[PDB]
């Protein structure tokens, strides 16, 4: 990144007080912490289903949250309908390397690599990479039934599971078919309203766009750090030593090396700052899966305000979206 | 050569500081480990070997228990530039026949190894080792002379030396002193012992595994997945991209009848013939001929390099005329960014022309030749419009505005223009690879940014870029070469993850499998509201799970002035 | 170490501490382009303009290394503020009480939790019954 | 503090090149000064009236009157240099300083004062790795905490005499990134930390 093919520049890098050793130790240890968190997340996500699959009667959960069935076309898709809408409502960041990276992840073409290499920098996927997976399919699939049918299977339908959930929330003693259908209509209208979320009104879509906008701004910084010359006559090191005398060649090479060191060091700091936030974000995320999605919680306001009926989860660009359903008076 | 003692290489390697038990990479002009680069033939006489490069190394034969007695070897060698004149420096190194002999080393200017010279910088004689095998060398990379007769090292920077041509003789005994001309700079991984002496080396470019040894700073590489090994590609500089017309003539120095100011001419955006600035007779400009036989317009600069390497910026040139007393041209006061030069006009009357070039900001360039068309379809590190980029050029029907020579889409360079033709800049995807390494005889390669479907690598687009290792399997991780790819098999015990739910199984041969995770249950039991089937456990497994959380650090007090 | 993800989490902390210490050791060993790390040497051998250029190289080179240590140290403190609140919840709810929260003290039916000191931290030993 | 620009003994320097050009015009005579101990007042005739302009206010002889990029006052050790000599004539007792390339220093003294003839010398300090000093180093004082500078690296510490041996090409020995042993005047010293700082 600093001294692209110049052997003269690489013979000058030892002067700086362990810079290149410390960069490569920090970016590698941060990915170890990233892989340690993502692995713990996917062992929490992976969960047992019932050997007999219950039937969704009037609740349209399989049409929205479950992976799309392969049509009359050899274009396999792992995403659900909701997971596709979350990728497609996020705005572009324009031309460039990151916009090329996003559109490879959005298009999700089978057996096509999305890794890029530029100027000594490889972009490697993490250990699981949520951006190519559907939440409720695959090898590491999440359970759809575990938090309302429970861990001792046998409830045959979603109508019988929802009637027991309304009984335990104290709103109906013995739910009739009109009580459960009223809950199934309100579920299906809300789930169909997810497809009409705009970026200007949805604070969840706004939280995704803020992550996508910070990634593009960081990529431009790495692209600009090797485009500009920081005051030297060229970015070619052999040009500099050939045209100038010894004192001025050493002044201007010091300007390029320090200019590129500052940009590269700033990327590693921002990357370490994002890892340190995500350590305690993951512990919060594991608590939402264990206590809101795969169980029924007793904690007020933890799965949304009001009496908690159901929580589901979907993959999003660089993360996870939780769908909390509640009854407020 | 038939036998070079490669265990003698340890004594010529050194680090900057003394390092106990470490493993480090050093870099410099070092002897080749290829035995065919060495020179030791036996014949009826002493054979004269030659070489071109940046250095030389030498080994004397094992003297003890060899039926030699006292005769050792002379190893007369000389180093010189491409055009030896009265004005160039050369080296001459001689040892005589016998033991307890002194090496003589001479760096002089000879008019004719000769006895009488104009002047010498090194005129020295010193004893040498003969009781064992001995290795020494002389290097002159970037005009920094280093004379390495261990344990001592003599060093001296001498600008404009330009040594390249090596000659060497050696008297056959019984064998002969062996010789190796060094052509390029090498990287070497070394291991030191307790006292700091190198006991194990390995050159970083002798093979594929050697490059990975230097990348990891390890001699014995355990099995694993090692990312971001890089391929180097040659370079191509464009100081300009268009054709330039010829430069004007040098201003005439003859002032007519009285005192007059000098005549200034602007040189900018043109191709120059510098030896047109002299009369053309060799005796007038001999002091301007470089040791490589090349004409150089300048003798002294302020802030610039006096040696002109094919392109400079634009300048304003003024001329004049003087008289030298006792054949000595005096350099005048030079402002910053100025260069001075001169040649004889009337040598018998001691009259000379001079010229001062004042390199002012113009934006344009003065070169000695026009650029060439690029070689398309290969990955080259280019430099165009002061910006360096690695990539591949293809001819294109795209058009952009004539004022520009490069075209960006956002921050990405998409098109350039060279000699009036427009080229699409494409990325060379095969510059980076990972190694899926079991041992030195069994590894697989992963080209993580290269989609190697059979349509792409068969096209005429990829014809000049195809290596044998690019014919692998296209995966979601990139191009996988000589590893088997099995995305239907699973592993719950993954020691070697690749990313994206893939794992590398490195037990028998190199296989890529899928990762899985063990499925867990929950403790929430849904309430029983009617008669139905339920699934109760029959027995339980007791499980211990560990969880580490960092809670503390030491405190620090800092005196930042200290 | 190769199989235990808890021992691997400790080694990652111990490896990051050594890499930070080498950075402080290298920041006063190397000369950043100046002729010496001795300031009196620099002003004695050079003229006034070049002595001020090279002293500026040493001061900025050492300022950058020292400043990077303080940033990394502040970045580790800011992570540990919310790690401590998580740690206090594991002691109060898993070790010193019996919790009702699914999966918070490990997966399965929770029998016992104990705690031990570790290099730079604490290790929790969670015992559970899974079917 | 204790500075060591070098740690070994150096032999004496060569003589200054003679400035007398024999019969015709000739180029100057260059001699390399490197890794040696120098007597700068040997470069003059020795009579005080020839070199009075080279005497510093502290009574010390100084070889140079003008430098480009270096300090003209020489404080006991410089890097190695290439020295060229010559001879001129001063008009109205005024020696003119010539054009100096970067890293060069100029000096002069009278040769024939009544005829206004002077010798001059230009020293071109090129990269050598070696040093020219006016005296040899001394043995360190062991068992006290001193801020040392050895091989361009400054460290605070205590030296003790040691029976340890490391290779002769090196003057310092590291264990990892910690300085453990140095060599001064052929003797090896263990570097110990002063804990009471
Ligand atoms: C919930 O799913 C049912 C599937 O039975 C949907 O009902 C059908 O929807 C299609 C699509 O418009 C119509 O063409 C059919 O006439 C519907 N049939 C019946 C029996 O309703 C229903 O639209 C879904 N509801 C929501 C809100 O998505
Ligand atoms: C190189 O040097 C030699 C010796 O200094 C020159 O040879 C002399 O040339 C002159 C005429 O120019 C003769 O009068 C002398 O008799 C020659 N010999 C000696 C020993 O002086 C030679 O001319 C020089 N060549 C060049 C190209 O400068
Ligand atoms: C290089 O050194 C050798 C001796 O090592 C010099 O040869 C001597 O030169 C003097 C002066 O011309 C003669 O009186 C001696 O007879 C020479 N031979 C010896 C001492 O064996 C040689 O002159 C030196 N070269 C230069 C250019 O000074
Ligand atoms: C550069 O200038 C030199 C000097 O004039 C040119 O060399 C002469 O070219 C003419 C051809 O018209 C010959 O008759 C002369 O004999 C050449 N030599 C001299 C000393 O005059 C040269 O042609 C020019 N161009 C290049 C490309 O070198
Ligand atoms: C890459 O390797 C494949 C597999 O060996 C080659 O495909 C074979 O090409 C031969 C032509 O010599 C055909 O006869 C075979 O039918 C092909 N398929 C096989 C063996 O399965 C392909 O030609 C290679 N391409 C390049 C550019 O090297
Ligand atoms: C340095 O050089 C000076 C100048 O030659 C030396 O001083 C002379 O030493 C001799 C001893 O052989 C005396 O006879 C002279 O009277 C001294 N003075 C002069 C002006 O010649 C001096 O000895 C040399 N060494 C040191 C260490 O100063
Ligand atoms: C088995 C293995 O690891 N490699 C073999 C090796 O014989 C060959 O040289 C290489 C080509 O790259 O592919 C195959
Ligand atoms: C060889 O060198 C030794 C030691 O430097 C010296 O004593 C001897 O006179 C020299 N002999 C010759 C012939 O050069
Ligand atoms: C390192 O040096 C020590 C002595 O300092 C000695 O045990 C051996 O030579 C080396 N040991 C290892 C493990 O490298
Ligand atoms: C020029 O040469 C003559 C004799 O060749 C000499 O006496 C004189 O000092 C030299 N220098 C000048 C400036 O005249
Ligand atoms: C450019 O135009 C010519 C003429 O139509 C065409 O043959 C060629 O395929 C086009 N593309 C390239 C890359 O040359
Ligand atoms: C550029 O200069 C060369 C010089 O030989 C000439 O042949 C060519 O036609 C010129 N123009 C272009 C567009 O290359
Ligand atoms: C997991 O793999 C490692 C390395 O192959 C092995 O040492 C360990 O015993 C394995 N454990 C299990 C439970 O498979
Ligand atoms: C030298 O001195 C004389 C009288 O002492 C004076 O006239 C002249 O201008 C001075 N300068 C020169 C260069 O001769
Ligand atoms: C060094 O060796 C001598 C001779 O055996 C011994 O007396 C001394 O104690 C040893 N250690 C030191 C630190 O001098
Ligand atoms: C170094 O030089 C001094 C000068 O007096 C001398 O006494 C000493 O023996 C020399 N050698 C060593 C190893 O100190």
């Amino acid at each position: 990144y600093i001294c692209d093919v110049s052997k003269a520049c690489k013979n000058l890098l030892f002067r700086y007080g362990g810079f290149c050793q410390k960069i490569e130790a920090d970016i590698r240890g941060a990915g170890v912490l990233l892989d340690s968190d993502v692995s713990g997340l996917y062992s929490t996500i992976a969960a047992k289903t019932s050997s007999i699959t219950p039937t969704t009667d009037r609740f349209n959960v399989s049409q929205f949250f479950l992976p799309k069935v392969q049509s009359n076309s050899e274009r396999f898709e792992s995403r659900s309908v909701i997971e596709d809408l979350l990728f497609s409502k996020i705005e572009t960041t324009g031309p460039g390397f990151y916009g090329d990276y996003y559109n490879c992840k959005k298009n999700a073409i089978q057996d096509l690599t999305c890794a890029q290499y530029h100027n000594g920098i490889l972009v490697i996927p993490p250990v699981m990479d949520a951006e190519t997976l559907g939440m409720y399919g695959g090898i590491a699939a999440a359970s759809l039934t575990l938090g309302i049918f429970g861990g001792q299977a046998g409830i045959t339908t979603w109508s019988l599971a929802m009637a027991g959930r309304l009984n335990a929330l104290g709103v109906v003693q013995n739910a009739l078919v009109d009580d459960v259908n009223k809950l199934a209509n309100g579920f299906n209208q809300l789930t169909a309203s997810v497809g009409k979320l705009a970026l200007t009104t949805s604070s969840a879509l706004q939280a995704i766009q803020a992550v996508v906008n910070q990634n593009a701004a960081q990529v431009e910084s790495l692209v600009s750090g090797i485009t500009e010359n920081f005051g030297a006559i060229s970015t070619n090191f052999k040009v500099i030593s050939q045209r100038l005398d010894k004192l001025e060649a050493d002044v201007q090479m010091d300007r390029l090396i320090n200019g590129r060191m500052n940009v590269l060091q700033l990327f590693v700091t921002n990357y370490k700052l994002k890892i340190a936030e995500l350590r305690n974000t993951h512990r919060y995320v594991q608590s939402l899966i264990n206590e809101c999605v795969y169980a029924q919680s007793l904690r007020n306001g933890f799965c949304g305000q009001g009496l908690h009926v159901l929580s589901l989860m979907q993959n999003a660009p660089s993360g996870i979206m939780f769908f909390h359903y509640s009854l407020i008076p | 050569c038939d036998y070079v003692d490669f265990r003698l290489f340890n004594g010529i390697f050194s680090t900057s500081r003394g390092l106990s038990n470490t493993t480090t990479v050093i870099t410099g002009a070092y002897p080749s480990t290829n035995k065919a680069k060495w020179f030791c033939p036996t014949n009826v006489g002493r054979p004269v070997g030659t070489g071109v490069g940046i250095g030389v190394y030498a080994q004397t034969a094992q003297a003890s228990y060899e039926t030699g007695g006292s005769g050792a070897g002379g190893y007369t060698f000389s180093v010189s530039p491409k055009h030896v004149t009265n004005l160039t420096w050369s080296l001459w190194v001689h040892r005589p026949w016998g033991a307890n002999a002194n090496v003589t080393v001479r760096l002089c200017r000879w008019w004719q190894g000769p006895s009488s010279a104009f002047e010498c910088l090194v005129n020295g004689s010193f004893p040498s080792s003969q009781h064992k095998g001995y290795m020494f060398g002389v290097t002159w990379y970037n005009d920094f002379v280093r004379i390495i007769f261990p344990p001592t090292v003599f060093e001296l920077q001498l600008d404009g030396l330009q040594w390249e041509y090596v000659q060497f003789t050696g008297p056959v005994n019984a064998r002969m002193t062996k010789f190796n001309v060094v052509t390029e700079i090498s990287s070497v991984l070394v291991l030191t012992d307790q006292s700091g002496a190198v006991t194990r080396y390995s050159y970083c470019a002798d093979g594929f595994v050697n490059g990975l040894q230097c990348k990891l700073r390890l001699f014995d590489i355990p099995p694993g997945v090692y990312s971001n090994s890089e391929v180097e590609y040659p370079v191509a500089l464009y100081t300009v991209v268009h054709n330039m017309s010829v430069c004007p003539q040098r201003p005439e120095s003859y002032c007519g009848s009285n005192y007059c100011p000098f005549k200034r001419v602007v040189f900018s955006n043109c191709v120059v013939n510098y030896t047109s600035w002299t009369s053309g007779l060799l005796r007038d400009y001999q002091h301007l001929v470089l040791p490589n036989g090349k004409f150089n317009p300048f003798t002294e600069c302020n802030g610039l390099n006096r040696i002109v390497d094919d392109c400079v910026t634009g300048f304003v040139l003024r001329v004049g005329r003087g008289t030298a007393v006792n054949r000595t041209v005096i350099t005048p006061y030079l402002k910053p960014n100025e260069c001075f030069g001169w040649s004889w006009n009337d040598y018998q009357d001691s009259i000379y022309d001079w010229w001062i070039a004042d390199f002012v900001s113009t934006g344009a360039f003065v070169c000695e030749k026009n650029p060439d068309a690029p070689r398309t379809g290969v990955c080259i590190t280019y430099t165009i419009e002061k910006v360096t980029f690695q990539g591949v050029l293809y001819e294109s029907n795209f058009t952009f505005a004539q004022y520009y020579n490069v075209l960006y889409f956002g921050s990405q360079l998409k098109y350039v223009r060279i000699l009036g033709k427009v080229y699409e800049v494409a990325p060379c995807f095969e510059a980076s690879y990972d190694v899926l390494f079991r041992s030195s005889s069994s590894f697989g390669l992963l080209y993580r940014s290269f989609d190697c479907n059979q349509l792409r690598i068969s096209a005429s687009r990829f014809a000049e870029r195809l290596l044998p290792s690019h014919n692998g399997t296209a995966t979601a991780l990139g191009c996988l070469f000589n590893a088997t790819y099995a995305p239907n098999d699973t592993m719950v015990n993954c020691t070697n993850p690749l990313g994206d739910g893939f794992c590398a199984d490195l037990l028998s041969n190199v296989v890529v499998r899928r990762m899985t995770f063990e499925k867990h249950d929950t403790t929430y039991v849904a309430p029983v509201t009617n008669e139905r089937f339920t699934e109760l456990p029959l027995d339980h497994q007791l499980v211990l799970t560990e969880q580490f959380l960092q809670t503390t650090m030491p405190k620090f007090s800092i005196s930042c002035e200290t």
